[PDB]
């Protein structure tokens, strides 16, 4: 009997979610050539 | 002459862009930050031993055996300012962290 | 444009997938709010 | 008279209102649902 | 060197005024206890 | 005159050092 | 014993001696004002408001007297240069005297209130303790504030019963104290509109009267009294400081960018007037129009008033100073005597060349000459051996139109180069460097010194706000935390709501 | 390069100047100089000071 | 100690890794696509390697007006059309 | 028990991350400043404001990526998204430097929010608010440097850009143009920061080497109990040690920990004042006595005149690329250079 | 009329004096060069 | 304490120490003035900043003639 | 007037030093 969605849940995903998206974009970037 | 040395060092070595100098700044800035932090937290949690007309400093007597601030109160404030587990509750680990961070940063900048 | 839905589709499936696996547990928390 | 920047101002002013209000609509609600017992 | 003449009086006073203030409060503290 | 001023101040600091060390309020325990 | 940093806290519960300390502070401030004016009067040269205006002479309170309509001396001169006036009693001298007599009367008041501190007025009639009803004091003082704000603007600034304020044209050439009519429409919020200053004090004045009246009759809500410790004179100190640094920022800013209340004839130009070549464009406007109207070159430049030309000179840029470069601007480039003329450079091919002006950022700057199109055609080289644009190779000459050197042309490289070196400062002036033994290094203007001081005090007063606000809201623990603070209050989860001990579980 | 107060320096600009590039890393005690005048021109005091300081 | 679920207990849980072994790569792929599709360039206005200068240009296209600046970079962008 | 009081309740609940009333200002603004910086550094260029690349997308690494200041032509414009510069166009807004004002302002309101949080939590817990007070020093630095300084200048363009190498550039600018190392307010800051680091290290070290033997293990950490009444190290032995090594020592733990607050806070405040002077090019650039002698006596040379030669080199060599809007063209022959180099 | 009851003695211990003198002397040493200029 | 003629006159002006209106009182009305005053400073600020541009409001020195 | 500018520091210390002396003795008297 713990809550799933908390204030805590939200701060975590407020950061974690776009971190990964960002890591994916920066990964794709290592293969850009001029 | 000091300034002369540090300007020439930068022309000839790009020391700003050297990771070991960056660790020096990290060690010196963090040192100053943690000096402030620790000073403000101990100072924040002094136990009332004085009146408003005397220095709080007189609430501590040299060599008294009891501690002179409430570290649980400091932990409770600082842990809530950030979150619980980013705050120390062991004064030994805290004072060793205080010692190590600047010492190591400056080792590195000396090595730079 | 079309590139947007390309970008957005994994995050919909991501949310959709999480939506499925947590829905049951998430309702018990809401009942508990009186 | 009524210039672009003055329309922009009201856009900004209304946007802020929405964002503050919505934010406070949310906070009033949650605080009403999940109270402290006492 | 062609140095600002008032530097001297300024340094002197900058030094003397706050120091004398400190001394005054110290000596009259000691005469209490 | 500037020289004199500089060295005078420095000399005062060295004297202060002397008193601060050998003529300190000695610390007394509890 | 009180530590040194707390001695003045003995006034906190002693309204009479508090008043006596405030009286003494006011005395010292009005005495300063009188003494500063007298020093300025003793050192001011009134004889040339064109090229030796007050702001070049490091005058600091003079211009605030001038701003509000004090413009003449009992000696018969006035800052606008007219001679043989009788300003009446409210001369510069009379104003300095008033503030000194004021300082003296304040000094005696202070003595009286220090001795006779135990006035019944200060005691709460119920309890017999000293007590100030601060909410009602606020309303009383706000009402006064509004009355005077209103009358200042209603009567003094209008000229209805009073002199007005300093106003001038956009190029600070023809300034004088004029009565100003309120601007009631949207342009009165334009900082460059003097009529807005009138409207402000009239309207804000009335609002002050109304709020004052509100605040005298209406007691503060209990929620707010408790929240802001309205029983505690230090909450007033915290908010009063806050207000003060708010205002100090505003005044530094309008001093630095400029407004209707910081005109350039009293404080000097702004740096932005150099940045945007403000005076240079007007000057070029006049010459273009002089020439279109069939005037010779000589004629069109000789028509440039020297006052306008002196503004187009970076030595009057307040951002060319230094922190320990002390005294008046005249102590640096000297006392401007004459405009030498507008310098025209031409290469050997009769092309007109333009000296690239020094930007305010640069202590030193190279001498580079360009054509109307921006292309480099001459310079002073550092390394000579591969130089292609030297004045010698390019045959640069300088001809002067207007001023003292009007109609003169120099061709010898050393002279040409020498005027080129000054042309980066803008328009070229002759200076007296002997009189003040000027050292040749730019100093800032009163505009600069005022902005520096008020921005620094503002920032310092922010910490004051924070200090005394913390002390107001944490009075109960100033001396330390409660020595029986148990972990349940400070450890986690014990109380649903933090510190609220009624929410255990 | 003038470094001392009596030669036109203040507290901010004065220094004990490092020894001559002509010396490089060579040890330059007083007694290796023809005279104190030589030792001072070539910056002997610096070496004396830094070696004693680092030891100390 | 405040009543949220312990972190150590979540990331070792099977249910956690069942969702997040999807949600993390989906987000990693979303971000990839943001770039690989070219959308990131257009959203932000960031020049592509071929569109810093026009072919024979070495002038930076530097904004020089405050209230016409929007029209200025619009002009520079057409000087690549 | 009205809505206001109900919300207060909820805001102040003891949870993993305390919210409070200050959280309403802090959290959005802190998250937006940080989002704006990570967003700009990943995707956004400085081509149109600066003629620089500045994002991972463009080929920059962590050291060279930055959110750069707006173009000088923007003056001190707020550069609101909805304002007359970007007229609502998010793309243009990025290209004009809008993210810099975004970060700076949301950052300013976040620091306020953060210090409000320090006040809020300290009131709820019942500790004195000295940690908030200390935090006034970082606020002063931030505003003076990122706000006041460019506000006294021609534009935001001359504020620090948010980036590692961009800040290094800022340092070098202040040497060459302001001769900031000569400024006694910076010096007082240097001594506050360095003095802080020293105190930090010396106090940590002393505690760890005057410990009482309270446990049996070689690892001395285990032998502390947060609720123990006893000092965990000897102030007496610490005091005798430092008195004999160094001559003076602390004897009062309270003074000591206050001094630790005092030194670095004061250092930072002093440097803020000096930057405020530099807002106006009000520099400690020169010593007049030195310049007069040196103009007249070409054998007179000090480290003071040597360093101005280096500032002159910096200005002339960096100005054209560092201030592109000024269209500085310095032909080879006007560049100051020593022999051969 | 009673003598004022709000009066208090002031203290400066010897350590505070040593510290204050050091502060002022070192401040003087720092700024003196700028005052002479 | 010492009574004086002027003190007796001013007396009722310093007689309500601690008196408060109940509960929240006028606080909601205050907040209307605060909110209005903010918008008013925003306008004043953005006019000075030139992100607010109005007809017949030339924010330059050239608005002295 | 071409006065001796060393006269100002001379006058100033002539007053300040002995006056400081007296003030120090008097205050420490009033506190014992
Ligand atoms: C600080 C508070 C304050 C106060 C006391 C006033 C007071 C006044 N304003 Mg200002 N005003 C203010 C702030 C203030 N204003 C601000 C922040 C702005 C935006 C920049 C304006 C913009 C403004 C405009 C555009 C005009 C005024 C006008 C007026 C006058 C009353 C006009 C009337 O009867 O219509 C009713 C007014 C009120 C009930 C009080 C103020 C309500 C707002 C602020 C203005 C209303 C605009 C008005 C309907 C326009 C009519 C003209 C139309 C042809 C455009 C009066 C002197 C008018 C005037 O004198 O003509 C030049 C006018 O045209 N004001
Ligand atoms: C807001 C205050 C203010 C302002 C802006 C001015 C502005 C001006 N004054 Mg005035 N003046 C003032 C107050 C002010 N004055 C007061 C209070 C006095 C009485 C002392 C005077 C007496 C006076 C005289 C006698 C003269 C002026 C003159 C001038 C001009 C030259 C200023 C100059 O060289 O500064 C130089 C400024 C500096 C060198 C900067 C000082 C900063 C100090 C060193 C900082 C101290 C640091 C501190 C110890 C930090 C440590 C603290 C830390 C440990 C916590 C200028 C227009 C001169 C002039 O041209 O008149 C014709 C002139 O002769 N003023
Ligand atoms: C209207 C402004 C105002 C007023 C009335 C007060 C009043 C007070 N302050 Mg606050 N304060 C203010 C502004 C003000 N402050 C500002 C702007 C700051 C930030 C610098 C502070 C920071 C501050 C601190 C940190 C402390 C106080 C304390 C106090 C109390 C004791 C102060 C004392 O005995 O001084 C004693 C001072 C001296 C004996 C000598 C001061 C010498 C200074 C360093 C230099 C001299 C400057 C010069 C004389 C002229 C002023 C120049 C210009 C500003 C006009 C007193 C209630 C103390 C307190 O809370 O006690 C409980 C305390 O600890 N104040
Ligand atoms: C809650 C904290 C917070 C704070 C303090 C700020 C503060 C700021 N933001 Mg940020 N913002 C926030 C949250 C916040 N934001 C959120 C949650 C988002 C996500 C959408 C953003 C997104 C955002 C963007 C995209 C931008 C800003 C910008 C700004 C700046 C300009 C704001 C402005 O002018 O407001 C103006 C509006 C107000 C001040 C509101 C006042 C409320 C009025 C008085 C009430 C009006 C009610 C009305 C009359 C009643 C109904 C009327 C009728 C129609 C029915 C400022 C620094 C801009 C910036 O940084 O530019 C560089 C910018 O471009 N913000
Ligand atoms: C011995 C070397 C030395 C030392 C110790 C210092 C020390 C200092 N210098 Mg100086 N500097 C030096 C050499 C040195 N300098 C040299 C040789 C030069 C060449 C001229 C300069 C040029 C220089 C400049 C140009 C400036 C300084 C400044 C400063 C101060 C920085 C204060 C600070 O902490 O900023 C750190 C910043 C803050 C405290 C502001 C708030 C930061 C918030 C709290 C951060 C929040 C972060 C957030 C949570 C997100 C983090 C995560 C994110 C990264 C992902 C400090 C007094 C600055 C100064 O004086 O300004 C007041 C300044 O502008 N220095
Ligand atoms: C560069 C140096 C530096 C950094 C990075 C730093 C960082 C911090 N100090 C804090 C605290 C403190 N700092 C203190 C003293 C000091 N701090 C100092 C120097 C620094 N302090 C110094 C020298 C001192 C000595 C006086 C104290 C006393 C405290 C605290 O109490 C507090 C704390 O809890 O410390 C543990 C924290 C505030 C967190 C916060 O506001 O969250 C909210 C985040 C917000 C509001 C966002 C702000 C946005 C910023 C201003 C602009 C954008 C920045 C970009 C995103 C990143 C830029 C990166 C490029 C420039 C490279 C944070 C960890
Ligand atoms: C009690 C009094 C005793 C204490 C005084 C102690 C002396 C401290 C003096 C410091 C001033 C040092 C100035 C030396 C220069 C001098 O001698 O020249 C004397 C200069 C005047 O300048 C003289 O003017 C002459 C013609 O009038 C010639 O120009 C001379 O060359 C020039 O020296 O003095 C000043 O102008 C004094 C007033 C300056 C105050 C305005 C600046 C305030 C700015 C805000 C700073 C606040 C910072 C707070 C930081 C925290
Ligand atoms: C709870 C949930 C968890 C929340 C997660 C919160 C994350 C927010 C924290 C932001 C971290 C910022 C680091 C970004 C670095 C990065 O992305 O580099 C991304 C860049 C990408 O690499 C660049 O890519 C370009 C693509 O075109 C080109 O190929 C370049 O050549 C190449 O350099 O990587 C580097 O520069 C090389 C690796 C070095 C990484 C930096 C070391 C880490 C620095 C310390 C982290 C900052 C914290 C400072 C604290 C003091
Ligand atoms: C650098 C200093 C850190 C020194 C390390 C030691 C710290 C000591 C901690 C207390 C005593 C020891 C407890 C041991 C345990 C220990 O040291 O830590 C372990 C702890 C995990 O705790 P759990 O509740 O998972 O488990 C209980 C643990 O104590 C296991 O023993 O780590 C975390 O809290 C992870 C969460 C961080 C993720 C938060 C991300 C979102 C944050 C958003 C909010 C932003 C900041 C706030 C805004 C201002
Ligand atoms: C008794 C009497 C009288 C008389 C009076 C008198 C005569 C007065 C005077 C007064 C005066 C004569 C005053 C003065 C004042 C002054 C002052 C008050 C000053 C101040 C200063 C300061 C404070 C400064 C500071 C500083 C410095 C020094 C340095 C720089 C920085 C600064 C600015 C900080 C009469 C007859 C009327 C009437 C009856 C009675
Ligand atoms: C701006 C804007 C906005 C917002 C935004 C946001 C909010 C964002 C966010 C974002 C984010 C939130 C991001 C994040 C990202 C991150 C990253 C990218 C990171 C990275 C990391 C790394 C790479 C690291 C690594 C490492 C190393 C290197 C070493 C140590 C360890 C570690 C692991 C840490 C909006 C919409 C309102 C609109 C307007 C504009
Ligand atoms: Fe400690």
């Amino acid at each position: 009997s713990y809550p799933i969605f908390t204030v805590r849940w939200v701060a975590v995903h407020t950061l974690a979610v776009p971190t990964i998206f960002f890591l994916g974009a920066i990964a794709a970037m290592q293969f850009i050539q001029r | 002459g000091t300034f002369n040395f540090m300007i020439v060092f930068q022309a000839e070595h790009n020391i700003l862009m050297h990771p070991f100098h960056q660790l020096g700044v990290a060690g010196v800035f963090g040192g100053a930050l943690f000096c402030a932090m620790h000073g403000s937290l101990v100072t924040s949690s002094l136990i009332r031993e004085t009146t408003e007309t005397e220095s709080a400093n007189y609430g501590y007597k040299f060599g008294q055996e009891e501690e002179t601030y409430n570290i649980v109160a400091a932990h409770g404030y600082f842990g809530r300012l950030i979150f619980q587990y980013a705050s120390f509750n062991n004064s030994r680990s805290l004072h060793f962290f205080l010692a190590a961070w600047p010492v190591v940063g400056v080792w590195f900048t000396a090595l730079g | 444009d079309w590139r947007v839905l390309v970008v957005l589709l994994p995050v919909l499936l991501a949310a959709g997938w999480a939506v499925r696996n947590i829905l049951p547990y998430a309702v018990k928390q809401v009942q508990k709010l009186l | 008279t009524i210039t672009p920047s003055l329309k922009g101002f009201f856009i900004g002013l209304l946007s802020g209102a929405v964002v503050l209000g919505l934010t406070f609509a949310v906070l009033i609600a949650i605080s009403q649902i999940d109270k402290v017992q006492r | 060197m062609e140095v600002n003449q008032l530097g001297l009086i300024a340094t002197a006073l900058f030094v003397l005024v706050p120091s004398v203030f400190l001394i005054i409060l110290y000596v009259q503290t000691e005469s209490q206890q | 005159m500037e020289t004199i001023t500089y060295v005078f101040i420095f000399a005062c600091i060295i004297a202060l050092f002397f008193f601060a060390i050998f003529f300190r309020e000695p610390p007394r325990i509890t | 014993g009180l530590p040194w940093y707390r001695v003045h806290t003995v006034l906190i519960n002693d309204p009479g001696r508090l008043i006596a300390a405030h009286l003494m502070h006011t005395a010292l401030v009005a005495g300063w004002a009188g003494s500063m004016a007298l020093y300025e009067l003793a050192t001011f040269d009134p004889s040339d408001p064109v090229l030796n205006p007050m702001w070049r002479q490091g005058m600091f309170v003079l211009p605030f007297m001038a701003r509000l309509g004090v413009t003449g001396s009992w000696s018969g001169w006035s800052i606008t240069g007219e001679t043989g006036i009788d300003p009446g009693f409210w001369s510069f001298e009379g104003v300095a005297l008033a503030h000194i007599v004021l300082s003296g009367l304040l000094f005696l008041a202070a003595c009286w209130h220090w001795v006779y501190w135990d006035l019944e007025l200060f005691r709460d009639p119920r309890t017999g303790e000293p007590a100030l009803d601060l909410p009602k004091m606020f309303g009383i003082h706000l009402f006064l504030a509004g009355l005077l704000c209103f009358g200042f603007g209603a009567f003094h600034l209008t000229g209805l019963f009073g002199p007005g304020m300093w106003v001038s044209d956009p190029y600070g050439l023809t300034g004088s104290v004029q009565p100003v009519a309120p601007e009631w429409g949207p342009d009165g919020f334009n900082p460059y509109n003097p009529g807005g200053v009138v409207a402000h004090h009239i309207a804000a004045g009335i609002v002050g009267i109304i709020a004052g009246l509100f605040h005298i009759l209406v007691r503060p809500p209990q929620r707010l009294y408790k929240a802001l410790r309205m029983g505690n004179i230090e909450t007033v100190l915290s908010s009063s400081i806050a207000a003060v640094f708010f205002a100090a920022f505003v005044v530094a800013g309008t001093m630095w960018y400029g407004s209707a209340t910081t005109p350039i004839e009293l404080f000097g130009p702004t740096r932005y007037q150099w940045d945007s070549s403000y005076f240079q464009q007007e000057i070029n406007r006049r010459v273009q129009a002089s020439l279109a109207s069939g005037a010779t070159l000589e004629e069109a430049w000789s028509a440039i008033p020297e006052k306008l030309a002196f503004y187009d000179y970076i030595g009057n840029n307040p951002a060319k100073g230094g922190l320990f470069r002390t005294g008046p601007m005249n102590k640096g480039d000297g006392i401007a005597q004459a405009w030498k003329g507008h310098a025209v450079f031409r290469n050997k091919e009769g092309e007109e060349l333009f000296v690239r002006r020094m930007p305010a950022f640069f202590e030193s700057f190279p001498v580079i000459l360009t054509d109307k199109n921006g292309v480099v055609k001459a310079d002073i080289p550092f390394r000579r051996a591969e130089s292609k644009y030297s004045f010698e190779q390019q045959g640069v000459t300088v001809s002067f139109y207007g001023g003292e050197l009007n109609g003169q042309t120099f061709t010898d490289p050393p002279t040409v180069k020498s005027y080129a070196r000054k042309a980066i400062f803008g328009e070229i002036f002759e200076f007296d460097t002997e009189t003040l033994n000027s050292d040749g290094i730019f100093r800032t203007s009163p505009r600069g010194w005022f902005t520096f001081a008020h921005a620094v005090f503002a920032l310092l007063f922010f910490f004051g706000h924070i200090w005394h606000g913390a002390r107001t809201l944490f009075r109960d623990v100033f001396s330390g935390i409660d020595p029986e603070l148990s972990p349940e209050q400070v450890e986690w989860g014990f109380y649903q709501k933090v510190g609220d001990v009624t929410t255990r579980r | 390069v003038s470094g001392s107060l009596l030669y036109g320096n203040n507290i901010i600009t004065g220094a004990v100047v490092p020894s001559s590039n002509a010396i490089g890393l060579h040890f330059y005690p007083i007694w290796e100089a023809a005279s104190l005048d030589e030792w001072l021109y070539n910056g002997g005091p610096y070496q004396l000071i830094i070696f004693h300081f680092l030891l100390g | 100690t405040t009543g949220e679920r312990p972190f150590s207990d979540i990331i070792t849980s099977v249910r956690y890794w069942v969702i997040h072994s999807i949600t993390i790569p989906a987000l990693f792929i979303a971000g990839w696509l943001f770039v690989s599709t070219g959308l990131a360039y257009d959203v932000f206005g960031t020049p592509r390697p071929d569109s810093y200068y026009a072919q024979e240009q070495r002038s930076i296209p530097l904004v020089t007006d405050r209230f016409e600046a929007k029209q200025q970079v619009e002009t520079f962008l057409e000087q690549l059309k | 028990r009205g809505w206001f009081d109900i919300l207060d309740d909820w805001l102040k609940r003891d949870r993993f991350v305390f919210v409070g009333w200050s959280g309403i200002l802090l959290f959005p603004c802190a998250y937006l400043a940080l989002g704006g910086w990570l967003t700009g550094t990943t995707f956004v260029t400085s081509w149109y404001t600066h003629g620089l690349a500045s994002s991972y997308l463009e080929g920059c690494n962590f050291l060279t990526v930055a959110v750069s200041t707006p173009a000088n032509s923007m003056g001190h414009s707020l550069l609101l998204l909805w304002g007359p510069e970007a007229q609502g166009d998010f793309t243009r807004w990025c290209q004009l430097g809008g993210l810099w004002t975004f970060i700076a302002l949301h950052g300013a309101f976040g620091l306020i929010g953060f210090m409000l949080r320090q006040f809020e939590i300290a009131r709820l817990v019942g500790v004195r608010p000295y940690n908030a007070i200390a935090f006034s020093a970082p606020i002063a630095v931030f505003v003076s440097v990122f706000l006041i300084y460019p506000l006294g200048q021609s534009s935001w363009f001359f504020a620090p850009s948010f980036g590692v190498a961009a800040i290094f550039r800022f340092l070098l600018f202040f040497q060459g143009f302001h001769n900031w190392t000569l400024n006694p307010f910076h010096m007082m800051g240097v001594a506050g920061v360095l003095g802080g680091a020293l105190l930090c290290a010396i106090h940590g070290a002393t505690v760890e080497n005057t410990l009482f033997q309270d446990g049996e293990g070689a690892s001395t950490f285990r032998a502390f109990n947060p609720t123990q009444a006893e000092e965990t190290y000897s102030m007496v032995t610490a005091n005798r040690f430092w008195s004999q090594i160094f001559g003076i020592a602390f004897s009062n733990k309270r003074w000591l920990h206050f001094f630790m607050l005092f030194v670095p806070v004061t250092g930072l405040w002093m440097s803020a004042i000096g930057v405020v002077g530099l807002a106006l090019n009000l520099r400690s650039y020169d010593f007049i006595s030195q310049e007069i002698r040196a103009a007249e006596d070409p054998e007179f040379e000090t480290f003071y005149t040597k360093n101005l030669l280096l500032n002159e080199g910096i200005r002339a060599w960096m100005a054209p690329q560092d201030q592109p809007h000024e269209n500085f063209v310095f032909p080879e022959e006007v560049l100051p250079r020593g022999n051969a180099l | 009329m009673e003598p004022n009851p709000n009066r208090q003695p002031v203290e400066l211990n010897r350590t505070s004096l040593y510290l204050g003198l050091l502060l002022i002397l070192v401040l003087a040493l720092l700024f003196s060069s700028y005052f002479f200029n | 304490a010492r009574r004086t003629w002027l003190g007796d006159i001013l007396r009722p002006l310093n007689s309500e120490y601690g008196k408060v209106a109940p509960g929240w009182g006028t606080t909601p009305l205050m907040a209307v003035f605060m909110g209005l005053f903010l918008v008013f400073l925003l306008i004043i600020l953005e006019i000075y900043n030139s992100t607010l541009i109005l007809d017949g409001v030339n924010v330059s020195w050239k608005a002295l003639g």
